[PDB]
């Protein structure tokens, strides 16, 4: 088999291919996560570069790991795809061996051991993917919202952003959203979470997707014409 | 020892691209140009060959359009003989699927399987990616008509018109000025051959150059039918829409 | 004492060329003109025998080989490569094929397994391309007359009548002239053994010239009788003599 | 220059850099000490502590009863070596109710290694030992280098400075090796022999390992206070 | 199954019935127990007839291989070679009971192989359920310099003798000869001493006899199009 | 216990004059238990025919296999497989399990596209071809079936002579057999016509 | 311009270690030549022993590889036995497996099929010799087949190899332009010798004591080579006449 | 350039520098030289005592295959022990298959086929040893040196290592002086002085002579180390004629 160290050290103490693992992430289409009080939203960019897409069919940016958790991505579609399909396998594995769904911090663990394991295999490149992954635990309706990225490293967040400008929406959120008080609502939620996509964005309502998860394995995706009202009533009090 | 010599195919640059499927993207711009139209009521795929000669076997040719099961074709832009080694691929996973659930393979299932492939050369093995971009028209009882493509890097995504290969950019200017979401596929086999023949590097466009086929639900009774165009229905239709 | 070369030795160069494939084309440039011409009722293949020596039995080296009794084939290029790719050719239509169905594969078959086999030289470990172009003639029941052409890419396409190696520029152009639909195969060995004539400088002669046709079934070439569905090769390597009979009428 | 990228391959004057480097980190390594009589061996050992805080690294590993060896290098290294060498003395053992011949470890270390230098992939072994061991044909004491060079001695030292100690013991050979039957004498003979290579630093009471072996005595290994006594 | 091989002046000469029985029942009447291996080169196989037509297709297509290899014409003793060391080596569960016969540049060659992979070699040999009926022939009948004329006849009398006395054999006779510097001549039915005498009465029907509860049309085609 | 009777079943081919006629019975059975009046055994792969008797797992197998296998062959080839290509693929695929059969007794019928001839074909569990010219039989009934064949069966008959001579031919075994009846399909094959008729026959 | 290391493709389509191998050849500075007469085929060589201390009697480039086979090789020794050592292998399995002797022209296909694979395979180099196999084979009569580095071969009327191979080479030519036919028409092995060393007398232009030859003899079911005294009454003859 | 850094890699001359380069390190290495005498072979070598500390007769380089074959090497001594290892394999495997013991032509090809398979791979390293060696076999006596290219001949005399053209000097002489050849005794004692003769490349330290031998009559055909009184007359005879 190739066998080759294609993740090394370099004198500076640097891992360059997971550092440009990170580039890629950089590159991808910006995704955001913001959890509210019973509640968690993802938020993701859809370029605009890319219009006669067929919106049906075209792998949507918001996965389903099991039907209570949900993870959403910045980086290399294809690589996504790979961590998404390991994740559904354990998320079936666990109810079968542990009879009870996976927490998100189970999930997120194991994602992000994967991540890792790519990092110090032979042969083998890091995924170019950072992910946040949300959902509620079962039989709980404390929410749940926890970001991977390329060295495997992962953690939990009261909202964060990944991807192209995501310096931009982070510092919007840094300022926006208030741990004593969080989105109490789903709507307040969602408003923040389309806000913040907002700054970066720069077009209407296409090039946003919005996906909402609540407690019991209620997930739900929000239609254009649904965020499309949330894009007005932003830039309507916005002119004041 | 061998470290020596091994290009390392399967490693970020230090702006986190894949060198070899961005030099394979570069391969398939200079590919002929590969069209597919998705209408209301089916399918186009239109292409041009890339190697005119007049003693080339044109009825017997199959350099651009092949059959992966009787619902799903698929148009190449890139190395022919790499596109076959995952065309017999894709043709056994239709085989199994239908093996296993006596069913026909859904349309983005196959998509997603081929573009898994692709997506392993670019992670791991440390060969070089197959330089391969398809088309894939088909039909299936769950989405109806679908076009995808999908790239040496794996990514792949769904669209209602899309060109691969060479000019793709003047191409998908084209297709955007011109495709609406009502159309009928005559009107899309209209359109297909119009965008080749204003993108196309040659003098004229002509049957000779051509490889066109398209996916009906107009065969008998409501079924579906694959239609791939012989060098006289070419070169008729090209009469019809007042190219030649 | 490894195999430590599981990494591609062909790779993508920054403008998209496959450097390797490229090269091996450039080696089957500077091979023999070999050609190949589709008639109505058969398909002739021909090159040169250019002998290294006059010491050597040009007789023993077959650039011009039997695959199956109604596939033959001919190259430009590398002749290890050649010899090589016609003992796997043999065999994998056995294997993939006659085991399986009965039978003998058909021609575009056998050329799809031979194109594999080269594009696998073009893509796996620690390989480099076939240094070789392929021209296969053969015949099949549902399929007819066919001449195909394969490249150090794992490429191939079928044609009415083509060359390749040294002199192939000049010589496709003189098959452009001559060539039409309505040829019989005594016409185009006419043809083949004229445009041969161009590329070749020295002796021009049936030792010289390696010729074989794809045409009528060969009951006397079977070796036995009391089957009448199997009726004979359709292959046939034309003898020394017979050429130098159609050159006295050139 | 260009010839030392593996151990794999030969400079164009025909020698090994990579050995030669593996070589290099026993010189860094801190001072050990071999010798011997007819009828006891002996170690000594200068450990090495990260600062005031740390421990002082053990240098010493036993590897049977009537065998064992100290090192001077990489300590995994040694870890791997000697536990190499605990095996082939247990499978002689069991197999053959047979203790091993110090000499035949010796014959099994160099070969080991060797393995490492003609490879690709595999790098050295980064360390050098000093085996010593009571058999059969009585007292013996190895040195060992990472190049495969194993060699029979009456004494000799490794290490940082051990240039000071070889010498001592050259000039002290035809005292120590009569140091018959005394086992305290001969243990004086090694720590006076380390005491030559020190610079700076004397030897403490959790600086100093001693170890020993011979007619009547099981390889045991002395360390703290009862290393006191012969400082 | 009665099968048998023997030599003759400037040949080599099998025969075969064509009776294929599953248990106590004649599932085939005219099979050819006489397997194509090369142009000039011929088995008999008895025993279990799946395993017996299945092991000389595969020696056959590797033999053709090494004649294509080697540029020469095939060997009686490669074929023969080929057989048992496969046959040996599944340890009689290939139950292939064979006499390869044959003429190449060396001369004309005869040999029996078992399914345990044992050889022989001889001038006259028998197979079967039926061989002790055609030794019993050859035994009384067999001699050196046989013509071409007459080791056809002890031939297909050996298969006879299997035929009428042996209930395993029956149905006709397959014989073919190889004789040196000529093509192998195959000759299927060669004799043909039971055929079945005419039946008393025609039993076809009156149409519309059998009872029918429905009918229709199977689309056997591709695609009907528009 | 012994595997090709346990279910039961039977198939029967015959050739006439430009024809062939392929038939089954319908039953499928756990040893004396009825449990299916609708297990159909014979199917097709385009315009060739395939009938299989024996353990009923197989049966359904060995269908699924030979469908995916005359798929590729289609793609592969650009036309349909012949029944002559198709008896040795039949062969070839129970042969590689010669030591793990399938429990089965396939039956091939159909009319080459090309030469217009008639041909069936019979095989053994591991694959031994009986390439018979008059009739293949099949099934746990067999022997019933080998006795109305060879006494009803003449050669040529026409399509709708045939379908009676082997449609008797089956109903009339299958009433001798305990494990085999329950209804049963007769397929007549023309060069490019194929009608299906289910039979009335005895439900015990 | 690791394209020179390796057995790949140069822009010019050229492999240079394969070119490279080829130079290897004439490392050993010995010349060989292979003759066919009407009963046997003949191969001679020189031999060169420097050093004294040498034991002349292991000093060899000829090879007996089965019984009917030999095999004379021009390069470095531990490539030659190399080569001689699979080459047995592969006449013995052949033997076992198929049930008569190998060809000679089979073994030097089988021999070049694998020098193929080392120009095509990178981890393998080629080997740096030139086989010229020799037997009396029992279809084709006597036979001289010859492989390279590159992988190629093919049968000879006569042949020679080494770094004078093209003055031994026109010597030949000329004298079977004269004669009309593709062989020595000489009965006895021991006259074909003879002519064999004779005309490696006229090409090189030296003479030969018995200890600066090294000759190989088939005939029809053996292959043998010559002692010294073989060879002392083979050029007692030559200047005899 | 760059043909040097790779093992397998033919330079533009036809040359494989890299075991050019592993010959330097057995020109590197101590003298070590073999001698073929009437009805068997002897075997000696150079042992440079380095230091005071080295245990005399202990550090010993000759090594046994089988019961009758000697080996010596110069250069990597560790190259030369695990050469040794593959051929007491092969030697076992010989015997365990033919019953037999190893004829010393047959072992010779052995060490030269896997000496040689080291230098068609870059994976691999070529060896750093010549390697003397021989015995008595049904056919009599033979003595063999091996190079790192896998190139071996049999020989009279052979000789390598530092000293190389000093000893084979003298075993010229020795060759052109007795053409009936030598005995089994007096080879011993011409080994001794080869060596010692040899030491004038190695002067700067003293040496340890080592001397082992083959001979049907003196040893039955099997090796043995010279040892005790018949060691000390050989070395007395060597230091006589140095003086
Ligand atoms: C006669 C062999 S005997 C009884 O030992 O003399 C005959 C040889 C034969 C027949 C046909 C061909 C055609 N290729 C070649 C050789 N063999 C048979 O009749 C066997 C006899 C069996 C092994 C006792 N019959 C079979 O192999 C049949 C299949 C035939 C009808 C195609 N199968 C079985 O009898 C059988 C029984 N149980 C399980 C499976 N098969
Ligand atoms: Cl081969
Ligand atoms: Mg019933
Ligand atoms: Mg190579």
């Amino acid at each position: 088999g190739y066998d080759r160290a294609l993740s090394i050290f370099s004198p500076d103490g640097h891992i360059f291919q997971v550092e440009y693992a990170l580039e890629a992430v950089k590159r991808g289409t910006c995704a955001v996560g913001v959890k509210g009080k019973n509640c968690v939203v993802l938020g993701c960019e859809r370029r605009s570069t890319l219009k006669l897409q067929d919106t049906r069919i075209t792998p949507s940016k918001v996965s389903k790991i099991d039907s209570h958790v949900v993870l959403s991505f910045s980086g290399l579609n294809a690589d996504s795809r790979i961590l998404i399909e390991k994740a559904r396998v354990e998320a079936q594995s666990h109810r079968l061996t542990l009879e009870d769904p996976v927490t998100v911090e189970y999930l997120t663990r194991y994602v992000a051991g994967v991540q890792q394991r790519y990092t110090q295999s032979g042969g083998v490149r890091p995924f170019g993917v950072s992910t946040l992954i949300a959902g509620f635990d079962p039989r709980d309706d404390e929410p749940k919202l926890y970001q991977t990225e390329p060295s495997g490293i992962y953690s939990s967040w009261s909202a964060q952003t990944i991807g192209r400008n995501s310096k931009t929406v982070r510092e919007f959120l840094e300022k926006n959203y208030d741990r004593k008080e969080p989105p109490a609502t789903v709507e307040e939620c969602v408003k923040l979470t389309v806000r913040s996509l907002l700054e970066v964005v720069q077009t209407g309502a296409k090039n946003i997707e919005i996906t909402v998860v609540k407690p019991d394995s209620d997930i739900v995706a929000l239609s254009s014409e649904e965020i499309n009202q949330y894009v007005t009533q932003i830039e309507q009090e916005k002119q004041e | 020892g061998s470290r020596r010599y091994d290009s390392r195919t399967t490693i970020f640059s230090p702006e986190g691209r894949l060198y070899q499927v961005e030099y394979a993207l570069e391969s398939i711009s200079h590919a002929g140009t590969a069209i597919g139209i998705m209408a209301s009521d089916g399918i186009v795929l239109a292409a041009e060959r890339k190697v005119t000669s007049t003693l080339l076997e044109q009825d017997t040719s199959t350099e651009k359009l092949y059959k992966l099961n009787d619902k799903i074709a698929v148009a190449v832009a890139g190395l022919t003989a790499d596109a076959e080694i995952l065309i017999n691929t894709a043709r056994i996973h239709a085989q199994n699927y239908l093996k296993t659930y006596n069913e026909d393979i859904p349309v983005e299932i196959l998509v997603r399987r081929l573009s898994d492939i692709k997506q392993g050369y670019t992670q791991h093995g440390g060969l070089r990616p197959f330089g391969v971009s398809f088309i894939y028209a088909g039909y299936d009882d769950r989405y109806g008509y679908q076009l995808y493509t999908s790239n040496p890097s794996g990514n792949y995504t769904g669209w209602k018109a899309i060109s691969v290969g060479a000019n793709t950019s003047a191409a998908q200017t084209l297709l955007q000025m011109d495709y609406k979401d009502d159309m009928k596929v005559d009107d899309a086999i209209e359109l297909a051959l119009k965008t080749l023949s204003k993108t196309t590097d040659s003098s004229a466009l002509t049957y000779d150059r051509l490889e066109f086929a398209t996916i009906r639900k107009g065969a008998n009774d409501g079924e579906v039918y694959q239609k791939i165009f012989k060098p006289q229905e070419i070169k008729d239709i090209l009469v019809k829409t007042g190219i030649t | 004492m490894t195999d430590r070369y599981s990494f591609s030795l062909t790779t993508f160069s920054p403008s998209g060329k496959l450097g390797q494939i490229d090269y091996a084309l450039t080696a089957v440039k500077q091979g023999v003109t070999s050609l190949g011409i589709k008639a109505t009722n058969g398909v002739v293949i021909a090159t040169e025998k250019k002998s290294s020596s006059p010491l050597a039995m040009s007789e023993t080296l077959s650039k011009v080989s039997l695959l199956t009794p109604d596939i033959g084939a001919v190259y430009s290029g590398m002749g290890p490569d050649y010899r090589v790719l016609v003992d796997k050719s043999r065999k994998v239509a056995h294997t993939s094929y006659k085991r399986i169905y009965g039978e003998y594969p058909p021609t575009k078959l056998l050329v799809s397994e031979v194109a594999k086999i080269m594009q696998e030289a073009t893509q796996s470990g620690g390989v480099r391309p076939f240094g070789v172009s392929l021209l296969i003639a053969g015949h099949d029941e549902f399929n007819g007359f066919s001449l195909y052409q394969v490249d150090p890419s794992g490429s191939y396409f079928p044609w009415k009548a083509t060359a390749i190696g040294k002199g192939s520029v000049a010589a496709k152009t003189f098959l452009e002239k001559r060539w039409n639909d309505e040829l019989e195969l005594e016409d185009a060995i006419h043809i083949a053994l004229l445009t041969l004539k161009e590329s070749v400088e020295g002796e021009f002669n049936g030792d010289t010239i390696e010729l074989a046709i794809i045409g009528d079934e060969n009951p006397d070439l079977l070796g036995y009788t009391g089957i009448p569905t199997d009726k004979g090769p359709r292959f046939r390597k034309l003898t020394s003599q017979e050429i130098n009979d159609r050159l006295e009428a050139l | 220059n260009n010839y030392d990228g593996d151990t794999v391959t030969f400079s164009p004057t025909g020698r090994l850099f990579q050995v030669e480097y593996a070589l290099e980190a026993i010189k860094q390594g801190s001072v050990t000490v071999g010798l011997r009589s007819n009828t006891h061996a002996v170690l000594v050992a200068l450990k090495r502590n990260a600062d005031e805080l740390s421990s002082y690294q053990k240098k010493i590993i036993k590897c049977d009863e009537h065998m064992g060896l100290s090192l001077a290098g990489l300590a995994p290294d040694a870890r791997v070596l000697s536990n190499y060498l605990r095996q082939q003395c247990n499978y002689s053992s069991l197999v053959f109710n047979r203790k091993l011949a110090v000499e035949r470890a010796g014959h099994l270390l160099c070969d080991k290694a060797q393995k490492n230098t003609q490879s690709y992939g595999g790098r050295p072994y980064g360390v050098g030992l000093l085996i010593i061991g009571y058999d059969k044909s009585g007292a013996h004491l190895l040195e060992f280098q990472p190049s495969g060079n194993v060699t029979e001695l009456y004494g000799t030292a490794i290490g940082a400075r051990s240039q000071g100690a070889k010498t001592y013991l050259e000039r002290t050979l035809d005292t120590f090796i009569k140091i018959d039957g005394n086992p305290d004498e001969l243990i004086k003979a090694g720590v006076e022999a380390i005491s030559q290579s020190l610079r700076d630093e004397s030897l403490t009471v959790d600086n100093l390992s001693i170890a020993i072996v011979g007619k009547d005595t099981p390889f045991t290994i002395y360390d703290g206070e009862a290393v006191a006594k012969y400082i | 199954t009665t099968i048998a091989g023997l030599v003759f002046q400037d040949g080599v000469i099998l025969g075969a019935d064509t009776r294929a029985t599953n248990d106590s029942v004649v599932a085939d009447k005219s099979c050819e127990k006489i397997h194509f291996i090369a142009p000039k080169i011929y088995c008999c196989g008895a025993g279990v007839a799946a395993d017996a037509e299945a092991v000389t297709q595969l020696i056959g297509s590797n033999i053709e291989l090494h004649s294509l290899y080697t540029s020469r014409e095939p060997r009686v003793v490669s074929a023969l070679q080929m057989l048992k060391q496969h046959l040996f080596k599944y340890q009689g569960h290939i139950g292939a009971y064979l006499i390869v016969a044959g003429v190449d540049p060396t001369g004309s060659h005869l040999f029996s192989i078992h399914a345990h992979g044992s050889t022989d070699v001889g001038y006259y040999l028998s197979l079967g359920s039926g061989s002790l009926a055609a030794m019993a022939v050859l035994e009384s009948h067999w001699k050196q310099d046989l013509t071409k004329e007459e080791a056809i006849k002890l031939a297909s009398d050996a298969i006879q003798a299997g035929i009428w006395n042996d209930l395993g054999s029956g149905s006709n006779v397959d014989v073919c000869v190889m004789e040196i510097g000529k093509d192998a001549e195959y000759l299927r039915n060669y004799l043909t001493p039971n055929v079945r005498e005419e039946k008393q009465k025609s039993y076809k029907f009156p149409r519309g006899t059998t009872a029918v509860l429905k009918e229709s049309i199977v689309n056997i085609c591709d695609i009907q199009e528009e | 216990s012994d595997p090709s009777s346990i279910n039961g079943g039977i198939v029967v081919a015959m050739t006439g004059k430009d024809c062939v006629a392929i038939a089954c019975d319908l039953r499928l059975g756990s040893q004396s238990l009825g449990v299916s009046n609708k297990f159909e055994k014979i199917f097709h792969y385009g315009h060739v025919f395939l009938g299989i008797t024996g353990l009923a797992t197989d049966v359904t197998t060995l269908n699924e296999m030979f469908r995916y296998k005359t798929n590729l062959y289609k793609l592969k080839e650009e036309r349909a497989i012949e029944p002559e290509t198709f008896t040795q693929l039949v062969s070839s695929s129970l042969y590689e399990r010669r030591f793990g059969p399938y429990f089965v007794g396939p039956v091939v019928a159909g009319i080459n596209s090309k030469s217009g001839k008639p041909f069936i074909a019979g095989f053994d569990l591991i694959g031994c071809i009986d390439e018979a010219k008059d009739f293949i039989v099949s099934g746990t009934a067999s022997d019933q079936l080998f006795g109305m064949c060879e006494s009803l069966y003449e050669p040529n008959l026409e399509p709708e002579d045939l379908f009676e001579t082997i449609s008797q031919a089956l109903l009339n075994a299958a009433d001798r057999d305990a494990l085999s009846g329950w209804g049963a399909v007769v397929y007549i094959i023309k060069k490019d016509e194929v009608v299906k008729r289910y039979l009335k026959m005895r439900q015990d | 311009g690791y394209d020179r290391h390796i057995t790949i493709f140069s822009p010019e389509g050229r492999l240079y270690q394969v070119e490279y191998a080829f130079k290897a050849t004439n490392q050993t500075n010995i010349n060989s030549l292979a003759v066919r007469g009407k009963d046997c085929t003949v191969v001679i060589s020189q031999k060169k022993v420097p050093d004294k201390l040498l034991d002349p009697t292991t000093v060899s480039y000829i090879f007996c590889i089965s019984r009917t086979i030999g095999m004379v090789v021009n390069g470095p020794i531990p490539d030659a036995r190399n080569a001689a050592l699979r080459a047995k292998a592969e006449a013995a399995e052949f033997r076992y497996k198929y049930g008569y002797d190998m060809p000679c022209d089979v073994l030097a296909k089988r021999m070049a099929n694998l020098s193929q694979i080392y120009t095509q395979r990178a981890y393998m180099r080629p080997l740096g010799v030139i086989l010229t196999f020799v037997s009396v084979d029992e279809e084709l009569g006597p036979s001289i087949y010859k492989t390279d580095p590159a992988g190629y071969y093919v049968g000879y009327k006569a042949t020679a190899t080494g770094p004078k191979q093209q003055e031994i080479t026109t010597n030949l030519e000329n004298h079977f332009k004269k004669s009309k036919i593709d062989h020595i028409n000489e009965e006895s092995w021991e006259k074909v010798v003879e002519f064999a060393i004779t005309h490696m007398i006229d090409a090189l232009g030296t003479e030969f004591s018995k200890n600066d030859l090294e000759v190989g003899v088939a005939t029809k079911d053996k292959f043998f080579t010559l002692s010294a005294e073989n060879i002392e009454e083979r050029l007692v003859a030559i200047a005899e006449q | 350039t760059g043909y040097d850094l790779s093992n397998s890699v033919f330079s533009p001359d036809g040359r494989n520098f890299q075991v050019e380069y592993a010959v330097k390190a057995v020109e590197n290495g101590t003298t070590s030289i073999g001698i073929k005498c009437n009805d068997g072979v002897v075997f000696a070598v150079e042992k440079l005592i380095t230091s005071k500390l080295l245990v005399p007769q202990k550090n010993v380089k000759i090594q046994v295959v089988d019961r009758h074959i000697g080996c010596v090497y110069s250069g990597l001594i560790p190259d030369g022990r695990h050469l040794v290892n593959r051929g007491r394999e092969e030697a076992a495997s010989f015997k365990k298959l033919y019953k037999t013991p190893i004829p010393i032509p047959a072992f010779a090809d052995r060490l030269g086929q896997y000496v040689q398979a080291h230098t068609l791979y870059n994976s691999v390293r070529p060896f750093g040893v010549s390697t003397i060696f021989g015995g008595v076999d049904k056919n009599g006596a033979h003595l063999y040196m091996l190079e790192p290219s896998g190139s071996y001949w049999g020989y009279k005399g052979a000789a390598t290592g530092k000293g190389r053209q000093s000893a084979k000097a003298e075993l010229e002489k020795l060759v052109d002086h007795h053409p009936e050849g030598l005995s089994a005794r007096e080879a011993v004692k011409q080994a001794a002085k080869i060596i010692y003769l040899a030491h004038e490349d190695n002067k700067e330290k003293d040496f340890e002579l080592e001397i082992s031998w083959c001979s049907l009559s003196e040893t039955n055909g099997l090796h043995k180390f010279v040892k005790g009184d018949l060691l000390q007359e050989a070395i007395d005879f060597a230091q006589k004629e140095i003086n």
